[PDB]
C-alpha cells in the first residue's frame, strides 16, 4: 500500500 | 556522427511522448498575469505538480522497455526520477524565450512565491546554467528519459536491465549535442553534468515545500505518495 496510487497507474 | 534510421525512430518516438505535456505558455501566462498571494501559488504548485506526476507516469510507459521491467523496480524508478523531471521541465519553461520584460517578471514573481529564500539562489543557479547550454526540445526529451531511466537509482534490484534501456538514449542524444553544437565538444558532457546537478534538489525538496510561506500545506494522495510529504 506504500505506493498504492503509484502502483496503479503503472499497471493500468 | 549521423543518426541511424533506428535511432531517429527512437527520437521521433520520445519526441512525440514528451509533446503531450501540458504546454509552457499555460504556466508562464497563469504567472505573469497577475500576482498571487503565497497561499494561491502553493495551489498552483501542487496541481502544476500533479499534473507533472500523472503525464510523467504516461512519458515513462511509452519509454522503450519499460513495461518489460520488474514491478517494484518499475515503482523504483518513478519515485527516484519524478522531482529531478520536474525541476528539469520548470528549467526548460523558465528559459523559453518571451517579449522583452516577460522572463524578467517571471523571474520576479518566482521569486515572491512564498519560497524560502534559501531555496531561491541554487535554484535559480541551475535554470540559468540549463539556459546557458541552449537546449533543444529534443535534448530536454531526451535528458528526461534518461533521468527516469537512472540504473544508480536506490532499490533497484536489476541495475542492467535498467542499464540497458538507458544506454540507447545516451547514445542518440551525444550524436545529438556532435550536431547542434559542433563548436562545442563539451556539451554532452555538460548535458551529464547537469543532471548530476538535478540530484541536490531531490534532498531538500521536502523542506522547500514546508518552508512555503503558508499556515497549511495540503497535498494531494498522489503527491504524497511521490513526494514522502504528510
Ligand atoms: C518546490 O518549490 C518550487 C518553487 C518554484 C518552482 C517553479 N520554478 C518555475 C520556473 C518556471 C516556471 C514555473 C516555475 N515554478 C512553479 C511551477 O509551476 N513549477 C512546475 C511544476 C511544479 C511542475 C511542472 C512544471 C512546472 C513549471 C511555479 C508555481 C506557482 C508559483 C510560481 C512558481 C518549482 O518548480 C519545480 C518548485
Amino acid at each position: 500500500k506504500d505506493h498504492q496510487l503509484l502502483r496503479y497507474l503503472l499497471d493500468k | 556522427m549521423e543518426l541511424t534510421p533506428d535511432q531517429q525512430t527512437l527520437l521521433h518516438f520520445i519526441m512525440d511522448s514528451y509533446n503531450k505535456q501540458r504546454m509552457p505558455q499555460e504556466i508562464t501566462n497563469k504567472i505573469l498575469k497577475e500576482a498571487f498571494s503565497a497561499e494561491e501559488n502553493f495551489l498552483i504548485l501542487t496541481e502544476m505538480a500533479t499534473n507533472h506526476v500523472q503525464v510523467l507516469v504516461e512519458f515513462t510507459k511509452k519509454l522503450p522497455g519499460f513495461q518489460t521491467l520488474d514491478h517494484e523496480d518499475q515503482i523504483a524508478l518513478l519515485k527516484g526520477s519524478a522531482v529531478e523531471a520536474m525541476f528539469l521541465r520548470s528549467a526548460e519553461i523558465f528559459n523559453k524565450k518571451l517579449p522583452s520584460g516577460h522572463s524578467d517578471l517571471l523571474e520576479a514573481r518566482i521569486r515572491n512565491s512564498g519560497i524560502s529564500d534559501e531555496y531561491i539562489t541554487p535554484m535559480f543557479s541551475f535554470y540559468k546554467s540549463i539556459g546557458e547550454l541552449k537546449m533543444t526540445q529534443e535534448e530536454y526529451a531526451l535528458l528526461t528519459a534518461i533521468v527516469i531511466l537512472s540504473p544508480d537509482r536506490q532499490y533497484i534490484k536489476d541495475r542492467e536491465a535498467v542499464e540497458k534501456l538507458q544506454e540507447p538514449l545516451l547514445d542518440v542524444l551525444q550524436k545529438l549535442c556532435k550536431i547542434h553544437q559542433p563548436e562545442n565538444p563539451q556539451h554532452f558532457a555538460c548535458l551529464l553534468g547537469r543532471l548530476t546537478e538535478l540530484r541536490t534538489f531531490n534532498h531538500h525538496h521536502a523542506e522547500m515545500l514546508m518552508s512555503w510561506r503558508v499556515n497549511d500545506h495540503k497535498f494531494t494522495p498522489l503527491l504524497c505518495e511521490i513526494w514522502d510529504v504528510q
